[PDB]
């Protein structure tokens, strides 16, 4: 059947100013079936307390998920986005770039 | 334009030897949500996703969740015989998708209902824009098309989407009003990020606008550079508002003859920026 | 609100 892979972004809520407290967002969309597992990290760490939105889809019937959780950046901490879906052979870490 | 639409959005996962399958439903006005339910919830109930619906009484909220409960039993009797209708087995997981729901004008009048269905990702049926009569997609969909003619089920969600739909709709938006029915501009920037000795990326940024449609775009010589715009899919930011960001690669000393042009319900007028190297 | 379902599939 149809299946189709996640776009995967990693960005913040508001622009990056590092010890200012943010939230860090995972947008998955475009993917089918619905079943996904998100991770967002800290310095290649699972980050615990992570929330997500309720499961929504578009008008071409691919589904769509927000995660996110609090943060305050730093120069050196390093922040990414790791996600698994039946449409990938092993799971895809997306970083974080403050200007994307 | 001044129009809104509300949406109703159910999924229904089958996982064989983990129970039934999973409804899961969100409502929409526009882009803002504001209810869900989940099947698999501790207690399932209809709760509330927005401010501006918690004041609907406990009646409403009663009669939902039963509608709910209602029709994830009518989604899970649809998998059953959906596998059927396409001769599949028991040991797969399969999705059942419905859109449904209306939108209306400025006025608060009908412009347009929905009631439409996917089965494994692909489109299985649709009522069509007349709220009478059906398209399916295959001798399956056939099937049901056949069983809700016979049952005149296009009446009853005719009925909804000119009745209900537009009536709830009408109160949720002058209930919501001081958000539904407002536009949040685009707040715009240019970025400079020189890639190579003769090359640079130019991204045009919008944040913090509502609701999500925008046309960013990037202009050459005033000629729009469709093909070598690197456009990223609108993102909610999660505080109701969305981003979206358009980049485009250019020859180093040539950036004065690229102009980025944002359009939004929200701005008195569509924007054209450079960049301004500060 | 949400429309009272009516015939399955």
């Amino acid at each position: 059947m149809i299946q189709r892979t996640p776009k995967i972004q990693v960005y913040s809520r508001h622009p990056a100013e590092n010890g200012k407290s943010n939230f860090l967002n995972c947008y998955v969309s475009g993917f089918h079936p619905s079943d996904i597992e998100v991770d967002l990290l800290k310095n290649g760490e699972r980050i615990e307390k992570v929330e997500h939105s309720d499961l929504s889809f578009s008008k071409d019937w691919s589904f769509y998920l927000l995660y996110y959780t609090e943060f305050t950046p730093t120069e050196k901490d390093e922040y990414a986005c790791r996600v698994n879906h039946v449409t990938l052979s092993q799971p895809k870490i997306v970083k974080w770039d403050r200007d994307m | 334009m001044g129009s809104h639409s509300m949406r109703y959005f159910h999924t229904s996962v089958s996982r064989p030897g983990r129970g039934e399958p999973r409804f899961i439903s969100v409502g929409y006005v526009d882009d803002t949500q504001f209810v869900r339910f989940d099947s698999d919830a501790a207690s399932p109930r209809e709760e509330p996703r927005a401010p501006w619906i918690e004041q609907e009484g406990p009646e409403y909220w009663d009669r939902n969740t039963q509608i709910y409960k209602a029709q994830a039993q009518t989604d899970r009797e649809s998998l059953r015989n959906l596998r059927g209708y396409y001769n599949q087995s028991e040991a797969g997981s399969h999705t059942l998708q419905s859109m449904y729901g209306c939108d209306v004008g400025p006025d608060g009048r009908l412009l347009r209902g929905h009631n439409q269905y996917a089965y494994d990702g692909k489109d299985y049926i649709a009522l069509n824009e007349d709220l009478r009569s059906w398209t399916a997609a295959d001798t399956a969909a056939q099937i049901t098309q056949r069983k809700w003619e016979a049952a005149r089920v296009a009446e009853q969600d005719r009925a909804y989407l000119e009745g209900t739909c537009v009536e709830w709709l009408r109160r949720y938006l002058e209930n919501g009003k001081d958000t539904l029915e407002r536009a949040d501009p685009p707040k715009t920037h240019v970025t400079h990020h020189p890639i190579s000795d003769h090359e640079a990326t130019l991204r045009c940024w919008a944040l913090g606008f509502y609701p999500a449609e925008i046309t960013l775009t990037w202009q050459r010589d005033g000629e729009d550079q469709t093909q070598d715009t690197e456009l990223v899919e609108t993102r909610p930011a999660g505080d109701r508002t969305f981003q979206k960001w358009a980049a485009v690669v250019v020859p180093s000393g040539e950036e004065q003859r690229y102009t980025c042009h944002v359009q939004h319900e929200g701005l008195p007028k569509p924007l054209t920026l450079r960049w301004e190297p500060s | 609100r949400p429309q009272v379902p009516l015939r399955p599939m």
